[PDB]
């Protein structure tokens, strides 16, 4: 999705994280779907917190308190301190790597979901170009464009109107 | 030439890079590091309690009253002890302190600490209380001795058998220190204590200790071949302590009222106290953070994040940036 | 676009709802629900059965002159407390995300499984339901849930409702 | 036209679980993997009953404190249940050397039996009946520990003692003995007649010399004298050799002992409840297959991993919608 | 889902195509999709290996029979770390194995749909992961589907000559 | 009709992996990340050979046990290999103070060199030849530890010994001495001529005073006597001072010792194999980059994390369908 049908990424879309781009005979502008975004930032913020806020911290005093005739006991403490370091280091590294993917696949899914919703709203009164953009037949007004972005698509309007543009010049 | 509706995501001018389980060096719009690497660089109070900062003194030199180690206690309560790596003023007269390390552990966090004189010098009418002075413990260039104990010597070529007791009429535990002097030969024994064979007996409800001097040949430390071994016990309230000796007795003069609720450790650090507060202290500086991990120092004192061997733990929060 | 979740389905987890001339009813796909119930029970069994438990004897055997060793054991005890607490809480959070999306994927694959047989014989209503272009009995309804839909037997009747209705 | 739909199952369900990106998500079915329940009793550990010292310490029980109850023989036990502050530990003030190491070894014992090794008939030149104290009373009369004998001079003489014992049993022997520290030179002569005394104990591995520390002490249980007790494990066919000329607390009984496994000592006030468990805590026992629990950290047995949490709720069903 | 079975005959990659026109029948192997998968699982495997911190540790039993309390303290630590490492490793393999397998499923489907969005209406899906080209096709036309260079305008009107004409 | 297809790989592989939701899933390619193989030999640790005592314990090798082979000069080692129960520990019964700490310090040594610090010629008034026992045979004849001298009275005289040694070397010195415990008063005077004797050892740190414990003990290796050995690290330019009038086991050799890192002592019977490794186990060496292993818990070096598993198989290939 993210590097699939859509290949790049819009620097002009500063309103949100996911959104649209319309290009008709009266304009060419960007827009966002504040619904699909706000779940991502809220969820992403939740993920970052859930990782931080679930750590239990307790008061501990760490020092070197064994003399030269207690090296075995100090070695016992070294194995413990080192052992806990490797446990926390390995878990932290893999947690970030595994969760960093999940954020990227999370952003993958929401974009594909927005694309899939439009694909069924328009059925075959538009064309799948493979770049994510949809090639309209029926000619779409900004009101008609809005009916796609925020779902208000009164499909009865262009049901027959598409027929008068869809298969005509063929 | 038809109309188009497109689907896409946000991109920006971010250079932040995150690594995933399957890809490395992936630039993202937004990111957050959960690793903590910042410390204020100062010694701070732990939960509002000032640490006991011994400047150039060790715990043993501080307790016994090393003449070069500052009196007056100042802090009646401390959260942790800051010693230097190799304190200069440990034990001017060579010897040892029994159970020093467990004693250090107990004194790491003290709720109340007050020095009260328990056995004044006037309580030794038949002995010499002013000649127990060595060049090993100098003060203002003049030879001196530990402040909080008294080095008893014979008077008029006689050392009467000492029998003294102390009842601890206080409502708090008392830390008492005493010692034994190991001579170098039998003549030093007679020239200092007049009794060729000597002993020390200390008794409480729980303490039953008998010591004898070990006359032997040792190396010179601080110009001294003799040694003095010091001992300590905690005298519970209304419990009494009994001293019996006929030579080589380093008698106590001052003791310590002590109250201990929590426990801590002793930190080795040279950096300067900075009139601050913190929940996590490290020998190089204090940590104010909520992050789950850090890599500042492993020898932490307080409520701290987990120490890791890492330079970066960057979580990807935003989208896949593409230029 | 598959919104809600039917309360009338009390037999399985994933299923169908048909509405034809004979009536309207609910039905379940036994395989997808099973494949799910064999799976989550494996997931919960794996989380439980993969834990290694050994005989241990935890006490306080050190006296007042061994408090340093007591502190050593304490740091060990709280160390494993934090490790096990942290891993446990995150594992439930991560696998609960995995479990939920597992149900989401199954319902989507079942949605496509119907589509791959209907093809142009039926519409897509954009809400999780398909509008048939022909007449469908409960026999043909069961032909769709089973996975034995006959595309040729309703191809021409599809166009009668498709292009004639202007 | 005819319609066919795809959907999922919903029910009545107020159960909520948490995900990494969402909070308080209602589900159809859910399961907790965190153990939180215990029976509130102390139970047998994998079939073997514990050894429950009610008001006695291990030191008092081994030496035979008269104020404690007499030996109700328990040949084997899986762990020891002790009170936080046992009432009767050492009726005569003193100490027991290597107490914690001795207690750790006695935590789990397969076979335990008290045998007489040196009867009171073996001290013809010493008085075996005057070694009693008010600090150790029995039936209102002065008494002493019931497994060791306080030897006193007879006819104002304490001839040197030289007695050996050979462990002719096939099992290891736990042997205990002690020394009595006087208060002054007068007390020493009234009891042992010898101003300077010693105790020698020799085995194949033990080579010990003891001397009484006569000094002034505080009064404990009405006594200023003290008795330090020492112990050792006599391996089969080995011998123990005692020599003394005063202040000797000789053994009468010893303990045949076999160790197979290890355990610890549990401090608890809960009562025994006649049941079995694989996992015991000071507040109760755990019967669970869950990997985590939050009941108590001081567990004994094969137990779940102690965690600090209230609920570990995994989602098994779908996202419920009312 | 769509692609049920699995081709032995393909040996040059992990995902591939199959063509059965009248000029010949044979298999093919993708490169861009398969290679991106080779790096992903190789890095995923390497991420689990290379991220492990290893230090010098000397493990032994240097406590005598009168230090059994300390020795048991060592045993509790050693068993505690084993329980942590055994549990974390076993679940790490189980969790990543399920996602690695599903990664293959996603990659295969994202090639089936790529053909679907390139074919438009010139062919009928077969329901088994195949597209019955009811129009005319060529061996050169076969790679234009795989190359991503398929051109509907070549058979654009020809599609209507087979779509609406064949009734 | 001509059609195009989408598909994947299927080889002959029977390799099986497990997923969190499914068990025994056959795959085309998969990789195991659990190390299970070892070469079965003891190796060098980062190009340093271990010090391997064949039949000897650390104490016997240090003190010069006659049955233990002569001191093969080992300048350095990374770890020490002992057997489970070394045959030649201490031929004369006794003990070595702080033995376990001494063993731990000696586990890894950067430079080790034996030197003579008090030669036998330095005892004109004491007998350096009859300190020899049947408990330590050499070639079927009575002998003693080689690196210490058992001084006996000469001409019915044991003059008080006063000897001091100054560490003029630039490295730390490991010095061992001992005291012999007599069995009875006649034996004590038959060897030392003085009934009441002592030993005094003093340095800048050490302050030691010992006396013999003449008593009855069990017969070990044919001897009812015992020898207790001690040690200290003499810092450079420090001097040790000895004084005794009997029962003195004087040193002849010390040990120039330089310690940089630390290790432990490995108990193994496996044979050395002229190899090199980063990780060593008592059953063999591990040459690996894998993160987990299940070979042996007692490892030395940089090793994978020990776990309880027989497989850790990561699926790298696709679902292989036959
Ligand atoms: C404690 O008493 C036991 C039994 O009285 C002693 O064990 C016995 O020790 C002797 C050696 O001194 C064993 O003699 C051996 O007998 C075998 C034949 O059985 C013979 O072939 C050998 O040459 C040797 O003479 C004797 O068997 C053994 N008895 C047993 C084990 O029942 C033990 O020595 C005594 N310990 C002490 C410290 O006094
Ligand atoms: C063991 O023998 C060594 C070597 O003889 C002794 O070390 C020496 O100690 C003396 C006095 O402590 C040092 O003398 C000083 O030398 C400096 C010049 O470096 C000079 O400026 C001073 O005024 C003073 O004369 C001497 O340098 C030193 N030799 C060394 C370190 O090589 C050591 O004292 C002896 N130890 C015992 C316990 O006998
Ligand atoms: C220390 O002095 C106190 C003084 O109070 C002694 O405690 C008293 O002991 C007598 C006799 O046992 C009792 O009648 C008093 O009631 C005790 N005092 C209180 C306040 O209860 C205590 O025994 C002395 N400790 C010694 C001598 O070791």
């Amino acid at each position: 999705a993210i590097a699939g049908f859509i290949e790049g990424g819009w620097q002009g879309m500063v309103d949100g994280w996911y959104g649209y781009h319309h290009s008709n005979e009266q304009g060419s502008g960007y827009a966002a779907d504040k619904e699909s975004t706000q779940k991502a930032i809220d969820g992403v913020t939740n993920k970052v917190n859930s990782i931080i806020d679930k750590m239990n911290t307790q008061f501990e005093a760490v020092g070197r308190e064994f003399n030269n005739l207690e090296r075995r006991i100090e070695n016992l403490n070294k194995k413990m301190e080192d052992g806990f370091l490797d446990v926390w280091t390995y878990n932290a590294e893999l947690l970030v790597l595994m969760e960093n993917e999940r954020t990227l696949d999370f952003h993958d899914s929401n974009v594909k979901n927005l694309y899939d919703k439009v694909r069924l709203q328009l059925r075959d009164n538009a064309k799948e170009l493979g770049n994510g953009c949809f090639e309209f037949y029926h000619k779409c007004d900004n009101e008609c464009m809005e009916s796609v972005r925020n779902g208000t698509y009164d499909y009865p309007q262009y049901s027959e109107e598409a027929r008068l543009k869809r298969e005509e010049i063929s | 030439p038809g109309d188009q509706i497109c689907i896409g995501y946000h991109a920006n001018n971010s250079t932040e890079q995150v690594d995933t389980i399957m890809e490395k060096n992936v630039t993202v719009t937004h990111a957050q590091d959960i690793l903590e690497k910042t410390h204020n660089g100062k010694l701070c109070d732990l939960n509002g309690v000032k640490p006991l900062i011994l400047k150039d003194c060790s715990v043993a030199g501080w307790l016994l009253g090393n003449p070069m180690c500052d009196e007056f206690i100042r802090v009646p309560e401390w959260s942790y002890i800051v010693e230097r790596a190799n304190p200069a003023n440990d034990l001017c007269y060579p010897g040892s302190l029994n159970d020093y390390e467990e004693l250090k552990h107990m004194l790491s966090r003290i709720n109340h600490f007050e020095k009260i004189q328990i056995i004044p010098k006037s309580s030794w009418p038949n002995h010499e209380t002013s000649l127990g002075v060595s060049a090993a413990c100098p003060y203002q260039g003049a030879p001196s001795f530990f402040r909080n104990v008294v080095w008893l010597i014979k008077k008029n070529d006689a050392y009467p058998t000492i029998k003294i007791s102390y009842n601890n009429t206080n409502r708090e535990d008392l830390l008492i220190l005493w010692g034994i002097h190991h001579s170098n030969n039998a003549e030093e024994q007679t020239n200092l204590y007049k009794n060729p064979i000597t002993y020390i007996s200390v008794g409480t409800s729980t303490l039953n200790q008998r010591l004898a001097p070990k006359i032997a040949t040792r190396s010179q430390v601080n110009g001294q071949r003799g040694r003095m071994d010091f001992f300590w016990t905690i005298l519970k309230p209304n419990d009494a302590i009994h001293f019996e000796s006929n030579g080589n007795f380093i008698a106590p003069e001052y003791a310590y009222k002590i109250v201990k609720k929590g426990d801590s450790t002793i930190m080795k650090s040279g950096v300067e106290y900075g009139h601050c507060n913190t929940k996590c202290q490290t020998p190089v500086g204090a940590i104010n953070s909520s992050m789950p991990f850090h890599n500042i120092h492993p020898l932490t004192i307080g409520e701290c994040p987990k120490y890791v061997k890492s330079n970066k733990l960057v979580l990807a929060t935003g989208l896949r940036n593409s230029p």
